[PDB]
């Protein structure tokens, strides 16, 4: 019966991966002045399934140079760490309650970068090679940043416990006592999915494909489907910090409705984003997280840790 | 033997051709959008200290009630 459960929540986010692919290409057809795919299906509802037919039918190629195994597992690793983020995150009852649910995410992110790693040195050509030395350089980056943030938001809610976000939240939205926080949060997650504007390691205009350039077929549609699992994932983990959404135990349905607007929502201000915006530099982008953004989180850390001090106002559960 | 004919100007001109930047100020002053988010903070803030002594109160019940049932 748990199998039941684990097999409900993967199922579904994998569709909802292949369905944000077809919202992504119509969104940002429809700010180009065209439309998208609308004819492969009613309103291009059936692109998806003819994509992934076609990539899994495709013949996979070994490069000569490659490192056979760090190749095979990179993808296998992404895709498996895309599906693993999912399982703590409360709508409104997580699969796996933990005590240390942010922690854990925040480990398990940590560990994924270094599929594009393994994936992009394996590859053995140049510009994987610069994928993979970007994706150094980003992680460098965005990760001390996002950490001390989540320090600083969690700090008003009393624990690392994803559940206890519900509770915190009950009469307002985290987001109105640290919007600061939540923009460079906003932004540290926007890096962190290598998204644009910060899509580095891709890199499609000066790197061709960067770290992926080598993969073909359907090691690289798992490639794809991590990052874009990734990206629904970040934007669910961001309402729940940042967007409390009221929940009835007797009718948990409510809850789970409010967080889907939101996640989507979400979502798709990440699919603005990248319309409307050029990519930044590797090394601008380095400079804007250890010049701008860190000396702002360690005051907005120091003022979240004596706010509740002096207000009087720590929250409970040591 | 008719007048001659081509693709000509009609008489007088034609209308003034745009061709000059415009792009409007369209934005508030600095003051007002600081004065809004910090007013936004101080809101976000007097509700929490109230919703976190409430919790407070909360957990030293539930903890009063493990310590009636504790013997
Ligand atoms: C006790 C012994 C320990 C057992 C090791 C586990 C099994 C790995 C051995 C099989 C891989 C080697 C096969 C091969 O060479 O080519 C295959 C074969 C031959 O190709 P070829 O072109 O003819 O020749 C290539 C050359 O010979 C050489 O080509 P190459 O450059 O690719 O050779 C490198 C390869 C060659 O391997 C060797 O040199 C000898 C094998 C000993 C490796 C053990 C070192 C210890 C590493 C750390 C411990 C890992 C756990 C081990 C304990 C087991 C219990 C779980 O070494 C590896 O890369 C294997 C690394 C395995 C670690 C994977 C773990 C994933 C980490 C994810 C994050 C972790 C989270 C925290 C936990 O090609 C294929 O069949 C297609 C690819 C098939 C590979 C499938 C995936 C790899 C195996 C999965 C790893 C197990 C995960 C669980
Ligand atoms: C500026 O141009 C560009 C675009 O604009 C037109 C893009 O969209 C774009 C993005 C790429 C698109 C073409 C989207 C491609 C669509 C995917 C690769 C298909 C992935 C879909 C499957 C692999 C998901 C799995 C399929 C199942 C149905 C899901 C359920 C799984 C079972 C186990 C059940 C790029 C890179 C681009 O460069
Ligand atoms: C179907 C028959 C099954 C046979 C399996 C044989 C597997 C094999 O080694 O063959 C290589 C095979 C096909 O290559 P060819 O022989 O050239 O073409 C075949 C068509 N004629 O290549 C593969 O598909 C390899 C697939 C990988 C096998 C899966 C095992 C890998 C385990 C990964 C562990 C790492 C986990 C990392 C994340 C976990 C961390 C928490
Ligand atoms: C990979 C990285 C492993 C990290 C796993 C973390 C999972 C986790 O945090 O769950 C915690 C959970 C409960 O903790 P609490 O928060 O205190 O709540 C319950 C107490 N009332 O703890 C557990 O259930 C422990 C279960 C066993 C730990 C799992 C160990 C996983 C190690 C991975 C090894 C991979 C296989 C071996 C080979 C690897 C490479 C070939």
């Amino acid at each position: 019966m748990f199998m039941i459960n684990i097999l409900s929540l993967i199922i579904p986010i994998l569709l909802a991966v292949a369905f944000l692919t077809l919202v992504e290409r119509k969104v940002l057809g429809y700010m180009q002045l065209r439309k998208g795919p609308n004819v492969v299906g009613p309103y291009g509802l059936l692109q998806p399934i003819a994509d992934a037919l076609k990539l899994f039918t495709k013949e996979p190629l070994r490069p000569a140079t490659s490192s056979i195994s760090m190749f095979i597992i990179a993808p296998i690793l992404a895709l498996s760490l895309a599906l693993t983020m999912w399982v703590p995150l409360p709508m409104p009852y997580p699969l796996i309650n933990m005590n240390l649910g942010v922690l854990f995410m925040l480990a398990m992110s940590s560990l994924a970068v270094y599929s594009i790693l393994w994936s992009g040195w394996a590859s053995n050509s140049k510009y994987a090679l610069i994928g993979a030395l970007r994706a150094v350089a980003q992680t460098i980056s965005y990760e001390v940043t996002l950490a001390i943030i989540l320090l600083s938001v969690l700090l008003m809610n009393g624990s690392y416990t994803l559940s206890t976000l519900i509770t915190t939240q009950e009469h307002i939205w985290m987001i109105f006592t640290s919007w600061p926080l939540a923009m460079m949060w906003f932004i540290s997650t926007l890096a962190e999915t290598n998204r644009a504007p910060f899509d580095l390691t891709e890199g499609e205009s000066e790197l061709v494909s960067g770290f992926n350039v080598e993969y073909a077929a359907g090691p690289f549609a798992m490639f794809f489907m991590a990052e874009y699992a990734n990206i629904i994932m970040m934007n669910a983990f961001t309402a729940i910090l940042f967007l409390g959404a009221s929940h009835d135990p007797h009718t948990p349905e409510l809850y789970t409705i409010n967080f889907v607007l939101k996640t989507l929502a979400l979502t798709i201000t990440f699919l603005w984003i990248r319309a409307s915006y050029p990519r930044f530099r590797y090394d601008q982008l380095m400079h804007l997280l250890w010049k701008s953004f860190l000396p702002l989180t360690l005051a907005l850390c120091m003022w979240h840790i004596s706010l509740p001090i002096m207000t009087a106002s720590i929250p409970p559960q040591s | 033997a008719s007048k001659v004919k081509q693709d000509m100007p009609p008489p007088g001109g034609y209308g003034p051709i745009d061709y000059k930047r415009n792009l409007p100020r369209r934005g508030l002053s600095g003051y007002s959008m600081f004065a809004v988010g910090i007013g936004t903070l101080l809101f976000g803030y007097w509700s929490m200290m109230k919703w976190n002594r409430e919790r407070r109160r909360l957990q030293i019940e539930d903890f009063e009630a493990r310590i009636a049932l504790m013997p």
